[PDB]
């Protein structure tokens, strides 16, 4: 995790993410299960 | 904020804004579910009574967006005093919840250990707010936000007319005049990885506003990841 933070989108080998996210297939992306997922800046 | 940008429409969606019983606002929030804002502790004392508004980018104007909650249960952190300012955070659950959309979303609370090693580490955060243009100045009407540098702590004790806990950290300029000021205090400070921004900080206090020598000092969330948890948990 000390390098590349482990190729993670989020959280650090094994990725994880925050409440309203999903882990990726590739487990390491993280998919957003709702149209206003936390920390993401809004758009119309 | 004293410096900084306003906001461009959905770019600080987790903005509140506590508004007094005149209707006018004096501390800032963050946005954690559709239940609960994060605050800080010290705003608590500044009201007797008061409401949280979200959506809100220019106080002059009702805008599309635009809603107000009422304070159901108040959670402060037992350990505040204004005698040092630690533990300055405070956990408000809305009494009806809060409805997603533009500009209005909550900001990510990350992981404990991965915080402190990834999200801490980083350049920089930004920290927003309706709160004073200038030291002695008013209070914004429009909602600004400010990319702030993470201060080294020990740079920051030796700066501190106050002492500076585990449970806040230092964040601005040195003699730059941008910094976040009376007003923004609640509000939020966060810190993007990759394309998500997660809570980092509270915006706390500071002597004075930009002053040269002095930085912004939040309270730093990370130590309080499980008191949030178990708030927020009822
Ligand atoms: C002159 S002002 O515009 O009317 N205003 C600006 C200051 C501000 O908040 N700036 C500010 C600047 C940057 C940021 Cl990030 C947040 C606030 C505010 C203040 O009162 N700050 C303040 C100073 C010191 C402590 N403290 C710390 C430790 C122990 C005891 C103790 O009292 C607590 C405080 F509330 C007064
Ligand atoms: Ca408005
Ligand atoms: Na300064």
């Amino acid at each position: 995790c000390s390098l590349d933070n482990g190729d993670c989108d989020q959280f650090c080998v094994v990725c994880s993410c925050a409440r309203g996210y999903t882990l990726a297939d590739n487990g390491k992306a993280c998919i957003p299960t709702g149209p206003y997922p936390c920390g993401k800046q809004t758009l119309e | 904020i004293v410096g900084g940008q306003e906001c461009k429409d959905g770019e600080c969606p987790w903005q509140a804004l506590l508004i007094n019983e005149e209707n006018e606002g004096f501390c800032g929030g963050t946005i954690l579910s559709e239940f609960y804002i994060l605050t800080a502790a010290h705003c608590l004392y500044q009201a007797k009574r008061f409401k949280v508004r979200v959506g809100d980018r220019n106080t002059e104007q009702e805008e599309g967006g635009e809603a107000v909650h009422e304070v159901e249960v108040v959670i402060k952190h037992n350990r505040f005093t204004k005698e040092t300012y630690d533990f300055d955070i405070a956990v408000l659950r809305l009494k009806t919840p809060i409805t997603f959309r533009m500009n209005v979303a909550p900001a990510c609370l990350p992981e404990r250990d991965w915080a402190e090693s990834t999200l801490m580490t980083q350049k920089t955060g930004i920290v927003s707010g309706f709160g004073r243009t200038h030291e002695k100045g008013r209070q914004s009407t429009r909602l600004k936000m400010l990319e702030v540098p993470y201060v080294d702590r020990n740079s920051c004790k030796l700066s501190s007319s106050f002492i500076i806990t585990q449970n806040m950290f230092c964040a601005g300029y040195d003699t730059k005049q941008e910094d976040a000021c009376q007003g923004d205090s609640g509000g939020p400070h966060v810190t993007r990885f990759k394309d998500t921004y997660f809570v980092t900080g509270i915006v706390s206090w500071g002597e004075g506003c930009a002053r040269k020598g002095k930085y912004g000092i939040y309270t730093k969330v990370t130590a309080f990841l499980k008191w949030i948890d178990r708030s927020m948990k009822t």
